[PDB]
Parts: C-alpha cells; structure tokens; sequence
C-alpha cells in the first residue's frame, strides 16, 4: 500500500513536547526508505523541517527531532509555541507508486 | 535568492486541456531534478510527475499516466505539465518543486502555487 | 546526449560537452547466502571425488576467516566491512536464516537497526541432504554424478576468486552474482526508478564498481556481503578536459618556455558546485554516460569553467605547469586531436582513403576526426576516436607569447595564473629596486 | 594487540598504533613437477577430444618455454628465475624425477649446491599410460572418460594461466598450488616453528606475495618454480601515518598558504631501524598483522618517529610539502576521520541512528569513529572503518600559523621543515642587507 | 643479442646494451565470428539445464551490446571501436556470413574500403540446429550431454570474460583465440614474413598486447573485433638506462646534495632517431628482444645518448633531478647492481657459497653479477639478475663534487644539466654584484 | 600469383592527366598490402615517387595522385611534362613470394 | 648525405661466383634493413634478398634461394651478397637499396648499380 | 653499551620452583626475540625457551615443556622463566640471550648467566 | 636425529691450520638450516664468531673461514693463536625439535 497513515489532529499546551506519527508499509518505510518531514501554513507552499528521519536544515530550532524506527517514524517538537501552529506532512519514496507518497496531515493545534 | 514562479493555470471543462508553466531563475536549472506535486482544496499533498535534471528519466504517478506530460526547457529553465483530459477530480493547487540535486533528497525549493479548477 | 568539442588555441585546450553523469556517492550492502550440508563402484568414487572436493572448499573458505596528490584518503569497503562486524554478533545468522526458510530473498533487520537485502543464490544443503544421502553406497546412474559437478562447481568457483582476492574481489562476476540475481537485487534496493532503470541497462558497470567481501560460515550457512554502488547524482552536465603542453618555437634547442594546464580529467554539475575527477581509471564511459567515482573527486566552485573561456579571469585561479622541456606529443580527444609539434619532430594527419591531409607546423594545432583517422607525431601513430559529434575551433593567440622568458619561472609543477604572476612580481621588483639604487 | 590511534592537531596528522610485523625480507624457491605421458564410438571421440586437449597443452606450453620516488628498483623474480636456469643444465631434470619416483615431495640438491623442495602434484603418466592405454577402440564405460577430464583439467588451468602471463603468474593461485600442498610446502621449509605458524595462518597473504615461473617441459616431466616469501622480521612493533594539508583560513581566496607531512605511511621496527614503507599497494594488513615488503621500503633512523610528537625536533629533519591550493578533502584512518575544511566547502560528520552530530568548522579536524558512521566533505561521502580502539585528541597550535605568509615558499613538491627554513631564512636576509643598505 | 653493462661512476648510472627492438607501431583488426541457434527423464532435465545457460549467455551479451608526465595521451583501442561501428551498417554482418558460410577464414572487405581478416571459431547453430533439434523427448544415450558441455563451454567463458570486463578484455585469453586460431590469423596478415615470424614465436607477448572488444549480436551470429599489434620497427638497437641517486658524503645529516638522472627507461634506434620509454610497463622484454608500445613513448634525436658518455656534452641537455634527501638504495640492473650508501646505513655484497664479499663505502658504487648473488642495503636484500654478459665499470669522479653547496638549488624534480648551471651562475651573480656594490 | 600486372607503355599529350595502372592478385592486393610506385630514368636507379597507394615523397610534385581500390592500382600524373617520360614500376609485398613483387614496368611516352 | 656504393661484380663463367659489397656512409646502418635488387637488361626490377637491421632475419627469392646469401656487418655500414653457381639468367645490374626504417616501407637510398655478366 | 643481568637463581629441592629475571638496557627491547639458554656444569649449550618480540610465539624445548613458562615485559624490557618442579637434571647455568633482530640469526648479546641448583 | 656431532677435542700448533667439524642429520643441516659457530672461554658467555656458516661478526679475524657441504660444516682456523685456546659449539635450528641444537663442544687446545 502506496499509504503513510498519520494522526489527523494533534494538540499541545505551549512549552510541552508533542509527537507526531507516520506508519509506513512494506513498500515505502519496510523497503528501506527514510521519511521527509514537511510544515505548511494554509496560505503557503509546504516547507521542510526535517529529512533523512532525523537531519534538520537550515534555519530549522532545535526543537524538532525526529526518528525512525521499523515500519513507522515520528516527529517530536519540544518546546511548543504558538509559531508551531501548522499543518505537517510525512513522506517517503514508495516503490510501488514509483514516486512519492505524502501521509495525510496532522493539523497541530497550540492551545 | 531562488524566484520559482508558476503560470498557465485556470478554468478548465472537463476533458478539456491546459498547460502549466514554471520558471526559475536563481541557481542551475540544468543540475537539478524538478516535480510537481498537487494538493486539492483541503486535502494533504500528491506527487505528479517528476523529469530528470536534463530528461532522460520521466515518472507519473498512476492517477495522471497517459493524460499528463511533464517536459523542461534547460535553456529557458522552465517547466511544464501539459494537462489533457481533465476532470473533477483534477481540480488542486499545483506546485513545481525543486529537490536538492541528489536522488532521494526533499523537496527544498517550491513555487507559490497555481489553482486549476475543473467543473462543469 | 549529443557530443560537442571545443578547442582553444590560446591554451591548447579542448573541452569536450554533451555527457551526462551517474556519480557514486553511496553504497549498498546486500547478504548473499549459500546454505550448507554437514556430512560426517567407479560412479561412487566419482562422488566421493566430488564431496571431498565440496569438503575442502568449505574448510578452505573457514581457513580465510595531474591533480590526483590534492585527493584524500577513502576506505572503499569500510560500509561492507562494517556489516561483516554486525553478522558475528550472536544471533544474526539465524535470523537471516529464518527470513530465507521459505523465501530466497528479504529484508532483514539487524541489531544496529540498518536493514539489509539477503538472497539465497545456492542451496547445497538441500541436493546433498535429499538426492545424495539416500542413495549412498551404489549408484546406479551417471546422471547424479553430473549433476553434483553441475551443482557443486558455483561453490569451488567462488571459493577460487575468494582465496586468490585474500576474500575480496571487485569486480564482482557472474559466480559471485549472476546477471538474473543482480537485477533482482537491484529490484529491490530502497532506491529511485531512475536509480533503477540506470542500474538496470548498466550492470557491467555496476559490477565493475561493486565489492565482495567473504564473511563468515556459521551454522552450515555461508554468507558474504556485496557491497553495490549507489548513484546519487545522476543526469547532470558533464565534461572532459584535455590539455597539452604549450611552448614557443623558437630554432635554438633549450631556449623555449613551455606551460600546461594540469586541470585535466572530468568535470560534473553537482547541486551548486562541480565535481573534479583528476585520475583517467577513476571514470568509466558508457556511450553517454559518465560513471564517476566521487571519492576520487574534489568539490570546486562552478566558476572552475570559467577558465575555460578566459585563463586569465579574476574569479578563479587556473592551475598550470611550467617547463622548458619542449617535447612533441598528441593528446586524443573525444572528438579529435590535439597535436603539440616542436623542434624538428614531422607530425602529420591523414585518412585511409586519401593519404596524409594535413602537415603540422611548430605548435599546438587541432584537427577534429570528421576526416582524419590517424595522427603521426614523430615515430608514434595514433588512431582518433571515431564517434560522431561537432567540434568548434576558437581561434586565439596562445597565452606563452605574452611571458617574457628572462623573468619566466619555468620550473614550477604545481603552480597557477596568479602564483607564476607573483614570481613576475617579484624578479622585476629586483631589477627594479636594484636600478634605482644604482 | 590492541589498536590505538593519537591525532596531532599542530601538524594534522594522526598515527595508529599496536599493529605487529611479518616483513617479507627474502625468498624461497621451490620446484613443482608434473609427469607427462609421451602418447603418440561416441565414448572414444569424447577421449579423443581431450587427448587433443592434452597434447596442445603440452604443445603450447613448448612454445612458451608521498615518497615513493625515493625507493630503489629491485628484480622480483630474480631468484626465481635463476633457478630455473639451474634447472636447464644436464641432469638436473632427472636429478628431481629420480628424487621423487617414490615419493611426491623430496629436498633436492642442485648443481651449485642449492637445497630446494621438489613436490609432484599431479601424475598425468600413470594415468595415461595404464588406464587409458590398454583400452585403446572401443570404451565401455562413460566414467572413464569423466574420470580423465577430472585429471587432465588441472593441467589445462595451469597451461591457461600461464599463456595470458607470459609465463609468470602472481598470486599464485590454488591451480598452481593447493591449500593442502603449500601448508605441506611450508611445513617442510627451513624455517623457524614461528614461521611456519605465520605463514600456515595467512596462506591468502602468502598467495598473493609469491610467484609461479614456467620453467621447462623436457624428458616427460613439467617443472614450474614457486618462488615463496621468507618473512625474517615478524612480531615487531608497527604504525601507520595519516596526514592531511594543513591551510590558513583567511576569507581571500587565494590568499592561503599550506604544508603537509609527505611522510605517510607504515612504519615497522627492523633491528634498532625503522622500515618505511611509504607506498599503499606494498603493505596487505591481515587483521593486526602487517605484511610489507622490504623491497619497496627506506631504512630510516628510529629517531624518525621524533616527527610524531615534535616536527621541529632537531635530531630528525621532518619531510613536508607547501602550496597555496587550499582544497578539502577528508583522510580516513584506523579508528577515525582527519577532515581538512576550507573555503566556502560543507564538512560534517554523523552515524545512522542520530544524523549529523558534528560540523566541522575552517581548519583540519578529527573525529573518532566511537560514534560516527560517516563523513562528508562537499559532496564527497566517506565511511569510517568500524575496527574497535581507543583514539586520542591531542591539542595544539597549528603550525602553519608560525609562518609569515610574505616570505613562505609554497611551490615545494619534496621540502623538510629545514629546507623551508632555511628558504625564509635567505629571503629574510634580503630584505634585511638590503635595509641596511639603505 | 648478448648482452654487455657499462656502469659510469661520474652519474652514477648504468647502460645495459645488445637488446633488439620489437615496437608495436599499428594495429590490426580481425572480426571473430561464432554462429548462434535461433532455438525456441534425467538426461532431459541436463541437456535443458546446459540449454538454458546457452540462453542465458546470449542474452547476457545482448544486455552488454621519472619522466612519464611527458608523454601524450592515446585511445588504445580507437582503431578496434571503428571497426566496431562499421560493423553495425546495414548488411555488414551478413556480408561476413555469406563469406564464412563455406570457409571458416576469409577477407572481406568493409563498406569503408577496409579488408579484415575473419574468422569463424565456434559453430553452435550446426551442432543445436542439427544433433539436439530432432531430439526435442526421449535421449537415449548420456554422450549428447557430455558433448553439448563441451561445446558450449567456449561460449560461456568469453561472456565471463566481457561481462566482467565490460566488453574489453586485455590481455586476449585462448578462450577468445586459440593458440592454433592465433598462428592462424598471424600467418594471413598482411605482414611481412619478418613480422610473422617474430610474432609467431612470441605469441604470448602478442596476447598481453592485444584487445578483446565485443562487438554486437545480430542475425544469429556473435562477433567481436581482436585488435592486434602490429610490430613495425623491428631488430634495431635497444638500451636500458638505469640511474641511482649521487649525492655527496658529509658526516652532517643535512649537509649533502645530490642529483639522480631522471631519462631511465628503455632506448630504441627508430629510423634516424631514438624511441624513448620512461615507464617499465610499456617494455615487456622476452629473452632478448624488448617489446615497447610506440603510444607511451617520446621521440628524441639521437644525440641523446651523448648524456651516457659525457653528461656535460652541448649537444643535448640531459635531464636530471635535485634534492637533499640522501637515503640509501639500490637499483638492480641487467648485469649488476647500482648501490647507492649514504649515513649510517650498512651495504654489502654477498654470493651464496661465500658470503659477504664487498663491504660498500659511502657513495655509489657498482657490482656485477658474475661472482654475487644477492646485495643487502640496510634492512632489504636485493637478488640480483644471473643473465650472462660482460659488465665494464667506467671509473669517474662523480659530477656532485663540481657544484658549490651555498648556491646549488636542491629543490628540482624536472631539471637538467643547463637549467641547474642558469640558476648557479645566477645566484652567483647576485652575490657578486652585490659584493662589488657594497 | 605473385604477380603485378602493368600496361606495356602509355602515351599522352603535355598537359594531359594520364593514368598508369596496376592490378594484383589475392596475393598481393587481396591479402591487403599497400602499392609503391617508383620512377626510373634509362641510366639512373628508380627513385620513389608515391607509397601506400596515396602518399607523396618529399621533393614530388602534386601532379602524381595515386589510389587504391579493390584488387588494383592507379598511378595518375596530371599536367604531363617533358620531365616524367619515364618507366614507371607498382611494388607490392606478397606472403607467397616472401618479398617484394614489381610491376612489369610501363613506358610513359610524352608526346 | 647518403652514400650506397657497390663494387666487386663483373664478368663470370657459368657456374662460377662472385661477391658483392655495397658500402654505406650516411645514416645509422645499424637501424635500417638492407636489399639487394636486380634488373636484367630490357627488363623489370626482380627483388633478391633482404637483411634485418641486426641480421636475425633474412629472406630470399626462390629463384635465388640455396645459391645467394646475404650478410652484413655493421661495423663497416657494409652490405654483401655472395652469389654461387651463377646462370645465364644471374646478368643483371645489382643495386643495393635500404628501405625507410619500418617494415613495408618502400626502398629510399639505392646504389648507382653494378653489372653481374654470366657468359660462356 | 647492552647490559643484560639476570637474577633470581638459587639452591631449590627437586620438586621446587623458582623465577628467573633478565633486564635489558642498552637496545629497543621490543623489536628483539627474547631466548633462554642453559649450560649444565661440564656440559654444552642447551636451548629452552624462546618469546618473540610481542610475545605472539612462545616455544620450549621437550626437555622444560609443560614445566617452564617463559615471558616477558616490553615496558620494563625484562625477561621471566619460571620453573616449576625442577629435577637434579635442571641443575645449569642459564644465559638471556639476544638474536640478531631477524628469525633464524645467531644469538648476538648474551647474560653473565646465573646458577640453579636441584639438589636433595 | 635432534644432534650436532662435533670432535670432542682438536689439538693443533701455533701458526697451522685447524678445522673443526660438526655433521648433521636431515633435520637440522639436511633441511636446509645454516650453521652458527661460537668460541666459549670456561668462565663467561659463548661469542658467535661465525654466522650461515661463512660470515664473520665484527671484531673477528679473518683467521676463522668456515664452510657448509651437504650435512656437514666445518670451522677453520687459520694461524692459530694463544687466544684462540676454547671450546668451539656450532648451532643449528632443528624442525623436529623446534628449536635450536647445539654441537656437543669441541676444545680447542693450543700445542
Ligand atoms: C543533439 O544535436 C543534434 C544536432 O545534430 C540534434 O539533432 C539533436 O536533437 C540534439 N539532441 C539530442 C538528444 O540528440
Ligand atoms: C649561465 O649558465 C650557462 C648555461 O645555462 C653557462 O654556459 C654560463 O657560463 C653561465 N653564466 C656564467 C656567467 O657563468
């Protein structure tokens, strides 16, 4: 299954560590590939924030970890603060699709 | 600085036709791989098409193989989709991405993105 | 794509474009498997010929167990080797063995977390243990013979290459990997499509840059691991840089400085930057394609071409050489040659059909292969590469005509532009300072 | 033992230690023989095609018979071959038949009183001639005809191997010698017990450090010579040195100077000397051990590792290289990473579980291998060996900062710390007559 | 022919003379050609095992369809590539059938105008198509299978050998060509008969010298281009230069200068000039006649050999080579050996029946063969070559004892005898017009 | 048949392209060995006045072309003048003969 | 500069002998092959015998072989050709000549030629 | 300037044991075969143990196999023996010797030697 | 046979020539092992006098020559001394005993 299942919803008080999950199958995360982490305000293009499962870019805090593990990675923001507040993708290159597969999108809430 | 713009993108009938454009002008067009990636009005992202930094490798994904055409122009450094036969479930925001020059990198560098609707 | 050259008159240079890159920048380490039998009439002598001859290939096997100085230092099979390690851990063969019970082919896990591919390419213990045990001892046909020396003559082929390598090899051959097991492997690796369709339609180069590396035998199973390039950067411009040396011709023997730019070799797009591959044996040709291996490479800014267009520009820095050694010689391009004539050396260009074309004069000249095949300079003879492509003559005066010879520093190997203007600087300074004193 | 590896960061060098000797330091030559036969239905063309076989085997093998710069040249096969033209001289052929008409493996005395090992390895004469000969035309039995391809195969490996080697071969490979006749072939040497256990514990190593030269084929016997390494120097301490440029990191881009200790390489105890080997083909290291040839080795004082732990000590006059091309690139080492980073290039360093845990800044770093996996330096990727031991950061100023960069020849291919003093010494003295002068 | 030395003591240097030329100056193109099938119990399940490795193999071959810087750069296997896509015009592989359909060696003429010898060395269309076609299902008899081995064999090892070698295989295996197939293609050359009988005999050498290249697979017949050597320059003059480092033999460490000519190499009579052969692998010598390949030569006026009797002649500049790293080495030569003992370092002069009998002083000194077997300096031993000839040592006074130590430049990898004596009287001038200034 | 065959003699007029030819066997041009041509004077030793079948000594003028195709050869001397009366002679290496074969030898007759 | 120069033929009986020499004086003899041609009165050129550069090959017409043999020594730049059991069909003028340095090259340097008369 | 002394030699009854001590100071100990050889009163020259430079090969005669235990440190460049229930017959003079640096060299550098006495 | 079998005694006049002898079997001399000579006074260490039965150390006269031929080897001693008066061990390594076997001793005396 051409599929990466993430959270639909995830919320979080300011200062405290949320994660994020992204459960892979045997065609994209069992196969070998890493996951990309992406953060998209409802306005704009998505933009990275993480890659290779655990690699940070540039003018990326601190606060956003990351990791892989078996079938499934996650995405761990500690600290949280309301700049936070967006929209997050997982994805992976599926073997099967040839090409990548976005999950759907955890809306993460900054109460 | 990287200015990846689109253009070309409307109203369409569906089985109708149109042709997205994308031009980019602050690095070496000709070193890096380009995309296009979809997302329909409130939900997540689709991959499109992707064509190799001087187009030997072209790849579909199967929900547009055979009505889509991904193409580049190296001396313009420019991009296009040429959609055919559309329908309704065509109708998305439509991103062209750049990726970071290597094979299974993210993707680093998007446009603004230009909305197609497809309805009758 | 579609070859095109260049040659530049002012510094006896051609560049040949139109290629198109697949750089290794990574690898991958798959676990081949071969699953062994322990076992405590002239057609029975012959299989007991055969079974010692397996017997001695298993305790055989366990018995085992111009620019290119600016290169660093890599450890080719330091990924493979490392995985080695991780197969001697308690536990690990028999996990790659329960994953192959039913299946010759998985992925596996390993302790470290990394997921590797296993194949079972050969199963002696089954043909041993079912078809040769019940029978022995009388034979009653010499189908069974044949068919153990069929069955058996994988495992003495690979244990011929694994103790003449002292247990790695490169590149990997059919008995390490058949052309049937590679593809599959490829299959399945966590790579692109396009990562896929060029291994794919290039297997020959892809054994010629991968590695096996004998690993263990524990528990009647024999494993080694091959060690399979990873093409990251693939479809990008490439070219190459041929240069020649560059005298004065002037009569009198001794009296001509010479110069040579020594950034020759191979020149790929990467991201924002290029990658430099000094060395010839480092990049392998395939028709268009250009297999280049990045740990015998430098990471150089893009304005490294620009010496191509203007050795004398401010942004980059061009390396050369300097000499007074004016020998003649001829440099094979991709889509022509380079012929430097000097002193009384004859060099020449002809074609079968119509005899010698062209005469050289004192020089560096260019003649591109639409209708030349052969170059003579002096007592060698050289064939032009025939391939089919466009080549362009830039006219130019050569830079050597604008050095003064007495203040010329001609004994330089690795110098460039600004370090050969910086001796100029200061022996004129010398005669300079020295006349205001005097 | 155990390895250890200290990173000095004044000169950007590291060295690895606890490795042990096995120094080839001479050769032994033994005599390899094979008898000949002098011979001339569907199952007697099968015989008669590899009869055939045999005869143009015999027929064709008939019709046979930094400072490397600073090292001699030596004859390989010399010994070897001086053998073989002992072996041409009357009687010394049945001089070796005699000696081995009842046995396979007997010490023989030459001509010029030299003792050798005579091994026969394979007996094609008793074959042919008793059973194959007789039956010659009707066979009754395929095994026969199986069983002769068996025997006569090994002949026509060796004749095949021999013809694309002009007669020399190297490694010597299983066809020319059995794992089970070279550990005879070593037992029977005039060598000490710990010999014996060296070279019966590495025999892969032994293969590829020994020759097989075709001698002569006369009076229905085949004689080879295999010349095989002596290892005299064995169990003494050796170390291997890594070393990197070592540049200024000013912003101007060519406004850099840089050296580099050219001495790297290995280094062994010899007898209160030191051996230097400073060549990579020329040392195959076995785990701990350390195989290295003294042929392509310098006799060197053992005040040369004085270098190591001062580079301006004033006993020894440590080897060193400047230029001004400021270019990254990466060494990797026993137990870890030297990466020298300049420029505008990208240096990090990570392991698989966590991603990139070091940046690298200007300079020339070093990072243990304890918890990293990889390092890249512009697009170049580098895995680290895996091998276990303790490394040691030593801190220290570097020493290209010590040189004033208006006076600093950087144009040395083969430069000391003396030479490049003495150099700004001259320069210094220049500017200083000549403001005295004045 | 035979051979005499000639050690001179002023350059520390050795000529071996008597050798006699063979230098490849061209090359020849065969087309080797096998015939292919169109193909669509236990003895059963064998032939179709060894059918479906026939098919394996096509489709595998179908998926695969001192002073050397100076020297140019070649394509050595141009003129066998051209021949190659020659081959791919339409109706060229069946103009090679319909001549080889009755005769198994024919010339054909190209469409370009060229005529190649072709050759027909495998038939497997006749042997499938007519002894296994009727058959297939009932095989009566175990020979059929035997015999398809046998002839498949040859098919499966050339596609081993150019699918691991990506299509060009050097030097050409008997697989490729035969002994027999080879003298065949030798004699039908067009070739003098001086030619066939120097590469009749030397067969071996002609094998490390040629290419393999797989060419295509088109209408059921497999060919491939064997790119020969063609020996154009033959029975001349050949010498061999051997050099050692001459230094002087002050008791301070790094008070010494020394100088090394830097032209070794071989040295062939080429018309009214001398082929020049800086590398040792471009040279194989086969008794006592020297193949060099003309690619990886320099052509030199004959003058050059005045270096070897005066190296101070006007003539010719002879090239050398400065330092101060006085080490200690040897150089074995044809005849002798040239030692080189500088320090502390300990060199002798030994045979094996006498044992030490030269103790070497400090400089360079020479040692012929004749009564000496082996050299020891420091920590390596040297055998020296046991070829019979006559040596002459030339006594001198070493041309290091001429320069003044305060201006001699020690810093020169690529200088000569001129380029030294310009920076001497140079240096010598600036102290000199300083000295009268002040 | 290690054999080079010539005509007798051949004529032309000062300013005419005359052509001498010269055909060989399997043996000579067949086999693939390249023609000489050479031009002797009554009293005088041949000189070479063209080799592999195209090319031009030093000191020959351009009027002597010279080719080669399939069995035989051509010898072609344009401009004609009272200097190349000559008999001109084709050599060529033959493996049955072991040397060098010549032509018969032909007569060129300047009107 | 180059100066071939024969001598030592005349007029002989039939059966009788002769010996050519043909000196060399102005190029390296000791690389170049060495022939001997000859040329009957009226008719063609006849190639006779050929030497290496260093003598390991010689090569003869068979209607010469068994009774002509070629040598030279290089140390004088000489020729030699020594003819034995001369025939009515051995007149002819003989000229030495040396090729060009390489295998098939045509002859270069030739003698003037001297005259061989076998007459009863 | 090589100074081996040895120490530790005594009287002992049969049965008893006792351990030998050989410093070196004078030469790199490290890259030296390390040898035991003992001289019974009246008698020749007996071999007994050998340690490599290392320590990796370690040999005994038959005569002391089982019995002896030779070793060494390279940090104190001392040499060790260590008999244990010796015999009247291990009653000698035993000497440290030094190799010449490679396999089978002579013994070079030689201990004043020292007395063991079995007696009951 | 683990033996080397010297004389048990040599007696010679001051100025002649003396040899001492020292036979071996085939697994120490017959296997291809060198032989080493030392010269031992009656209070200190043996001296290594002769090395691979011809090579002399450093500070040894060339009075002492020594020679192997086929399982035998002999020492020589020419112009005899009164310094030269002491027992003489030759030394070989053996296979079967993995090791090193000494002569049995030969004094040397002085007339
Ligand atoms: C290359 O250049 C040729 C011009 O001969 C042109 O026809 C072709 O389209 C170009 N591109 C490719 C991929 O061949
Ligand atoms: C300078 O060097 C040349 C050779 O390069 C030499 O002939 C000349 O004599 C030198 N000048 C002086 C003043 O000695």
């Amino acid at each position: 299954q051409s599929v990466l299942t993430q959270p639909p919803s995830v919320s979080g008080a300011p200062g405290q560590r949320v994660t994020i999950s992204c459960t892979g199958t045997n065609s994209n995360i069992g196969t070998g590939y890493d996951v990309h982490w992406y953060q998209q305000l409802p306005g704009t293009a998505p933009k990275v924030v993480l890659f290779d499962n655990n690699n940070r870019p540039s003018g990326v805090p601190d606060r956003f970890s990351g990791s892989k593990s078996g079938t499934s990675a996650a995405l761990a923001i500690t600290g949280l603060q309301a700049e936070d507040e967006a929209v997050y993708y997982c994805q992976s290159y599926d073997k099967s699709l040839g090409g990548w597969v976005f999950g759907g999108g955890t809306k993460l809430t900054v109460l | 600085e990287v200015q990846v713009v689109e253009s070309g993108g409307g109203l369409v009938k569906p089985g109708g036709s149109l042709r997205l454009s994308c031009a980019a002008s602050g690095f070496p067009f000709s070193s890096y791989k380009m995309d296009w990636v979809r997302q329909a009005p409130g939900k997540g992202l689709e991959w499109v098409s992707s064509i190799s930094a001087s187009g030997s490798y072209i790849n579909y994904a199967d929900s547009v193989k055979g009505r889509f055409t991904i193409s580049r122009d190296n001396a313009k450094n420019s991009l296009y989709l040429q959609m055919k036969s559309l329908r309704a479930d065509d109708t998305a925001v439509y991103f062209c991405a750049r990726d970071g020059g290597r094979e299974l990198s993210p993707f680093e560098k998007w446009g603004q993105g230009i909305l197609v609707t497809v309805s009758s | 794509q579609n070859i095109t050259e260049e040659f530049y008159q002012s510094t006896c240079s051609a560049v040949s474009k139109g290629y198109l890159s697949a750089l290794r920048t990574g690898w991958y380490t798959s676990v081949i498997t071969i699953e062994l039998s322990n076992i405590k009439d002239a057609k029975v002598k012959l299989i007991k010929q055969e079974l010692d001859k397996y017997k001695n290939a298993v305790t055989e096997l366990q018995l085992l167990m111009f620019l290119g100085f600016l290169l660093g230092v890599g450890s080719a099979i330091a990924s493979g080797v490392a995985v080695c390690k991780v197969l001697h851990l308690e536990g690990e063969v028999n996990k790659i063995k329960s994953a192959l019970l039913s299946t010759n082919k998985a992925v596996v896990s390993l302790s470290n977390g990394v997921s590797v591919l296993t194949f079972k390419v050969l199963d002696l213990k089954n043909y041993i243990d079912k078809q040769l045990l019940p029978i022995l001892c009388s034979i009653s046909n010499i189908e069974t013979v044949i068919e153990f020396q069929q069955k058996n003559n994988r495992l003495l082929e690979i244990t011929r290459e694994f103790s003449v390598n002292a247990g790695v090899t490169t590149p990997v051959s059919t008995y390490m990997l058949t052309n049937s097991e590679l593809l599959s492997l490829i299959n399945d690796m966590p790579i692109t499509n396009d990562q896929k369709k060029l291994m794919s339609n290039n297997v020959q180069i892809v054994r010629q840059q991968s590695y096996s590396i004998m690993c263990i035998i524990k528990e009647e199973v024999l494993a080694y691991v091959v060690q399979l390039p990873l093409y990251g950067v693939i479809d990008t411009p490439c070219w190459k840089l041929h240069t020649s040396p560059l005298c004065t011709t002037n009569t009198k023997e001794g009296s001509n400085i010479c110069l040579t730019r020594t950034d020759r070799g191979w020149y790929c797009d990467n991201a924002g930057s290029v990658s430099f591959f000094p060395q010839a044996e480092t990049c392998k040709v395939q028709s268009n394609r250009v297999f280049c291996d990045t740990m015998n490479s430098l990471t150089l800014p893009s304005e490294v071409n620009l010496c191509n267009v203007d050795i004398f520009n401010p942004k980059y820095d061009c390396k050369i050489m300097t000499s007074k050694t004016d020998v003649s010689s001829s440099v094979i391009t991709s889509l022509g040659a380079i012929v430097s004539c000097y002193g009384k050396t004859k060099c020449t260009a002809s074609n079968k059909n119509r005899g010698i074309i062209k005469t050289f004069s004192n020089g560096c000249d260019y003649v591109s292969n639409k209708g030349v095949d052969t170059v003579s300079v002096g007592n060698t003879l050289y064939y032009v590469n025939k391939q089919e492509g466009k080549s362009l003559y830039v006219k130019g005066e050569p830079i050597i005509n604008f050095y003064d010879p007495l203040v010329f520093p001609s004994d330089e190997f690795d110098a460039s532009i600004s370090q050969v203007n910086e001796k100029i600087n200061q022996s004129l300074a010398f005669i300079r300072k020295s006349d205001e004193l005097l």
